[PDB]
RNA sequence: UUUUUUUGAGCACGUGA
């Protein structure tokens, strides 16, 4: 099928629990929380490319990336 | 004695930088963090602050602790021991008089652990009890003691069965 | 089932805009 919009980025900064993604197919930097990222954390850091959907986090009307993994 | 504080009743829309920011007028603060649904990031409406020093620490209680934020009035404690031993210490309380009083309640409990916070339930429209309470101990087996020794009794004033369970969630 | 939410993956750049 096809349903799930599915877009891609560079990792442009880390916190403890959060991180910000530079959109390629995108002019846009979103907030990430690490609830929304696969696997291995303790091993990603700044410049790894990762691949999730653009939503709006559905508490805080904020534009965020949901489901970020990376491919690498 | 220790440096590192417990807030509680925190607003839901309180967030890190805010809370850091009320705070860090008291003193240099290490870390301060609000507690969170991990899944949504809903507030669960506490914190842990630690401050540098011991002096900040306890000033800021002094000073703190009761301002209101947003209709809420916040309370700044000292963070206990936590782990297993503060587990399952919270208790749901039914069945008191309607005239229960709070000192009635440091009476009623005070004898079986130290308690934490307590709250009784009144329906605010009359003002007036509902005959509910919380009450929560310090450690596990306080709570458990109290449990066994009050759940099914008759107060010492009122003249109804009590019910003392663990609060549920 | 409380001022819903008192013991711990900083859910907005880690820090008094």
């Amino acid at each position: 099928g096809a349903m799930a919009t599915r877009e891609t980025g560079i990792i442009e900064k880390l916190l403890h629990s959060y991180g910000f993604i530079q959109c390629c197919e995108r002019q846009a930097r979103l907030f990430f929380h690490f609830s929304q990222f696969s696997g291995n954390i303790d091993h990603l850091k700044i410049g790894d490319p990762v691949e999730f959907e653009m939503t709006y986090d559905r508490r805080t009307g904020k534009p965020i990336a949901s489901q970020v993994s990376k491919i690498a | 004695s220790n440096t590192n504080l417990i807030v509680n009743y925190l607003p839901q829309d309180m967030t890190d930088r805010e809370l850091y920011a009320l705070f860090r007028a008291i003193g240099p603060i290490n870390t301060c963090r609000i507690m969170r649904d991990y899944k949504t990031g809903y507030s669960f409406g506490y914190a842990f602050v630690d401050f540098t020093s011991e002096m900040d620490s306890q000033r800021a209680i002094k000073v703190l602790n009761g301002i209101t934020v947003r209709n809420k009035r916040l309370k700044v404690s000292y963070a206990r021991p936590g782990g297993e031993s503060i587990k399952d210490t919270n208790l749901y309380v039914t069945n008191l008089p309607r005239t229960i009083t709070d000192d009635q309640l440091d009476t009623i409990f005070g004898k079986y652990g130290s308690i934490v916070q307590k709250n009784i339930l009144r329906d605010k429209l009359t003002g007036r009890p509902r005959g509910v309470a919380f009450v929560r101990y310090n450690k596990r087996e306080e709570a458990q003691e109290a449990i066994s020794a009050l759940n099914n009794v008759i107060p010492e004033g009122g003249s109804q069965p009590l019910s003392v369970r663990l609060a549920e969630e």
